[PDB]
C-alpha cells in the first residue's frame, strides 16, 4: 500500500503468488506451474521496491544480486563433512527455494558465464551435477520475479525493443510477463505522487 | 482574521498541479514585465483573465493594490480565469 500505481503489475504479483496448476506428462516431462515476470525501466521507477516486498510476504523467497552471484553459488557446492569425513553437496539460492520464488536484482549485470545456469533452472527445472564423483539431479521449482535497465540510462521509443535490451532472446523467451515502465512528466502526475510520498514520511 | 472568512485563501504556488476547482486568491494586482495583468503573493505569481470578470461596484481598483479574486485556474496554460474581485 505504500506503492502509488503499478496496478497491472500488482495484479501480476498476486497470480505469481497463486501459482498455476503442474501436469506430469508422458516421455518424463511436466509442464511448469510458475509464473515469472521481468521489469525493465527507467532509474527509480519502484522496480527493486516490490522484491523486497515480495520477500517479506511470500511463505518462501530467496534474495539474489547480479554482480554478487555465481553459478556454483546459485545451484549447488561440493563441500566437505567435517564430522563423518565424507564429501557431499551444499545448496545453492535455486533449489534452497523449492516450491517458492527467487527476486533477482540487477539481472542485466549478471555475467555471461553466471546466466547460462539459471537458464537451465528456467527450462528443466533441474539442476545436474557431475563433479568429484557426485553424479546427481536436483530438483529445483521456483518462481523468477526480476528486475533490469536497458542499455542505456533510459528507455527509447525510437529505437527497436531489441537494441533496448541487452538479454539475449533464449532468456527473454522464458519469462510470462515482460512490463516495460516508464516516467513520463506530467503535472497532475506529479501533484499527486508528491502529496502521496509526504503523507508517507 | 476576518468573520466571513474561516472558501479560505490560499497560496498561489498550490495551483501548480490542479486543473479544476476554485481558489480564494490574495495579492498585489500589477502588470508584469510582457504587459500582462497578473496577481502576486509571497509564494509566486499568475496571469490574470479579466474577460468576463465582474467586479463589486462601489471601490477603486487600481494596480499596485492588495485584490480578494475568485475564478478557476487552467493547466493547459497558466491562467486564473476570474468571476468575482472584491
Ligand atoms: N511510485 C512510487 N511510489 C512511492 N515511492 C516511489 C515510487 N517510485 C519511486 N519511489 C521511491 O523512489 C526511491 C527509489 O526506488 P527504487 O529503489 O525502488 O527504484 P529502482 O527502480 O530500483 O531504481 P534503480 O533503477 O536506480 O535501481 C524509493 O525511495 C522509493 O520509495
Ligand atoms: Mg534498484
Amino acid at each position: 500500500p505504500s506503492i502509488y500505481g503499478h496496478d497491472h503489475i500488482k495484479k501480476a504479483i498476486l497470480l505469481m503468488l497463486m501459482g498455476g496448476v503442474e501436469k506430469n506428462l508422458e516421455n518424463g516431462s511436466h509442464l511448469r506451474g510458475d509464473i515469472n515476470i521481468l521489469m525493465v525501466g527507467d532509474p527509480s521507477t519502484a522496480k527493486s521496491q516490490l522484491l523486497r516486498f515480495v520477500l517479506n510476504t511470500a511463505s518462501l523467497a530467496i534474495a539474489t544480486t547480479g554482480r554478487g552471484s555465481s553459478g556454483v553459488g546459485l545451484t549447488a557446492a561440493v563441500t566437505t563433512d567435517r564430522e563423518t569425513g565424507e564429501r557431499r553437496l551444499e545448496a545453492g539460492a535455486m533449489v534452497l527455494a523449492d516450491r517458492g520464488v527467487v527476486c533477482i536484482d540487477e539481472f542485466d549485470k549478471m555475467t555471461d558465464v553466471d546466466r547460462v545456469a539459471i537458464h537451465e533452472v528456467m527450462e528443466q527445472q533441474t539442476v545436474t551435477i557431475a563433479k568429484a564423483g557426485i553424479h546427481t539431479t536436483l530438483n529445483a521449482r521456483c518462481s523468477v520475479i526480476a528486475a533490469a535497465n536497458p542499455v542505456f540510462g533510459q528507455y527509447d521509443v525510437n529505437r527497436d525493443p531489441h537494441q533496448n535490451i541487452a538479454l539475449p532472446d533464449s532468456l527473454l523467451s522464458r519469462f510470462d510477463l515482460l512490463f516495460v515502465v516508464t516516467d513520463d512528466i506530467n503535472e497532475i502526475r506529479d501533484r499527486s505522487i508528491s502529496e502521496h510520498v509526504l503523507r508517507t514520511h | 482574521r476576518n468573520e466571513n472568512f474561516q472558501m479560505s485563501i490560499t497560496p498561489i504556488k498550490n495551483l501548480l498541479g490542479r486543473d479544476a476547482q476554485n481558489f480564494l486568491l490574495l495579492g498585489l494586482l500589477n502588470k508584469n514585465f510582457k504587459g500582462n495583468w497578473s496577481l502576486e503573493d509571497p509564494s509566486g505569481s499568475v496571469e490574470i483573465d479579466i474577460s468576463q470578470t465582474i467586479p463589486t461596484q462601489g471601490h477603486y481598483y487600481v494596480p499596485g493594490c492588495m485584490v480578494l479574486v475568485e475564478g478557476i485556474y487552467y493547466s493547459v496554460g497558466n491562467k486564473f480565469h476570474v468571476t468575482s474581485m472584491t
